[PDB]
């Protein structure tokens, strides 16, 4: 209610909506006010705050728990289409023969998938492209990403415009930023976040980028 | 000479083009038999193509599609036909509308494909019997649109 802002300039110690505000009303630190909960028992509601949620919400979105707000609706003139086992594609996509797609998979448009590759439980941005004889599981791929031939990806986030060479591998928890490139015949261990800038994490773009290092 | 045994013209178009079927050939033959002809009466015109069709019809072992195609061809021409004022309009309206039929005829196998290929779905399995240019076009038009599917084929005795 319109009281809340004026109730926040006053009582300036309040910073967090739950730790400070609620506790104030309940402890009568605020001049005797009331709050209420409207417990929903249908439909869906959550917010993206944690990596352990982005993964969760995504599966909770592909699984149509938030209809109509679903790829198949294409609110921004996308060209998605629901297919059985909760797999989502887009127009003008190319899927090779012998390339197989398992459930809970989403494919953006303008994206290539090489031969004998296996994708599963994975979200893929548009304009991507995958190598051949690869294996991807429970991953996350964004726009303009390439993948070398014969590589293994799993449970990792790959940001926009990322290049991965052949023979590479990458395991769970891995997180990259944009522009980063990994040279052929390379692995990236669990949770080993990285970047393309000079900041805190251990990232640099050039190939290879782990044991063989750029920037350091 | 004049108009030789139009079965030759018929047979020629089969060799001038093998990718066109038997019906569309005779229609391409009659229009010639209509073109290279001066009848001066509507009677002679239709008296010819009847003998023209029956000859073709008696030529091939009374093939259905052919005997079908020809009979349809006649009734299209003689439908909107009328004699008004001059006469050359007759032969004009014949060959002109006769030419139109063929144009509409040869392009039929294309229309079918444009309507048929959505029946073929990704990963589907199709079954056909014998050879048939119609089935060919749609199936090819599927692959040229890049869809994955497998088909069976019947030995098709005899």
């Amino acid at each position: 209610s319109n009281d809340v802002p004026a109730l926040f300039t006053e009582n300036f110690d309040y910073q967090d909506i739950r730790k400070d505000f609620v506790y104030g009303v309940l402890t009568s630190d605020l001049l005797g006010k009331k709050i209420h909960c409207h417990v929903a028992k249908e439909n869906y509601a959550a917010r993206v705050r944690s990596l352990q949620t982005y993964d969760a919400i995504s599966k909770d979105v592909l699984s149509r728990w938030v209809y109509p707000f679903v790829p198949d609706s294409n609110l921004l003139n996308q060209t998605f289409s629901y297919q059985r086992h909760q797999i989502y594609k887009e127009e003008d996509v190319v899927l090779a023969r012998s390339c197989i797609i398992k459930a809970r998979t989403l494919i953006g448009a303008y994206t290539k998938v090489g031969d004998a590759s296996v994708v599963a439980n994975t979200i893929i941005g548009r304009n991507c492209t995958i190598g051949s004889n690869c294996s991807i599981d429970s991953a996350f791929l964004w726009e303009d990403v390439v993948i070398g031939d014969n590589c293994r990806i799993g449970k990792a986030i790959l940001a926009n415009s990322v290049k991965i060479g052949n023979n590479c591998s990458i395991e769970d928890g891995a997180i990259v930023a944009a522009g980063v490139v990994i040279g052929d015949n390379t692995i990236i261990e669990k949770n080993k976040r990285l970047t393309t800038f000079e900041s805190h994490s251990q990232g640099t773009l050039n190939d290879p980028s782990l044991v063989g290092i750029g920037g350091r | 000479q004049g108009e030789f045994d139009i079965v030759q013209v018929y047979k020629k178009f089969l060799q001038d083009d093998p990718e066109i079927t038997m019906p569309v050939a005779a229609i391409e033959a009659l229009v010639q038999l209509l073109s290279r002809s001066q009848a001066k009466t509507i009677s002679e015109f239709m008296d010819i193509l009847q003998n023209g069709s029956n000859t073709l019809k008696e030529g091939v072992q009374n093939n259905i599609s052919l005997s079908a195609g020809c009979d349809i061809f006649q009734r299209f021409v003689t439908r909107s036909l009328h004699d008004v004022g001059d006469f050359e309009q007759c032969k004009r309206h014949l060959v002109e509308n006769g030419k139109l039929f063929i144009q509409r005829a040869r392009a039929c196998r294309q229309r079918i494909a444009h309507l048929g290929y959505p029946l073929i779905r990704d990963g589907s399995v199709i079954l056909t019997h014998g050879f048939s240019r119609g089935v060919a076009a749609v199936l090819l038009a599927a692959a040229k649109r890049h869809v994955r599917f497998k088909v069976f084929v019947t030995e098709s005795r005899p």
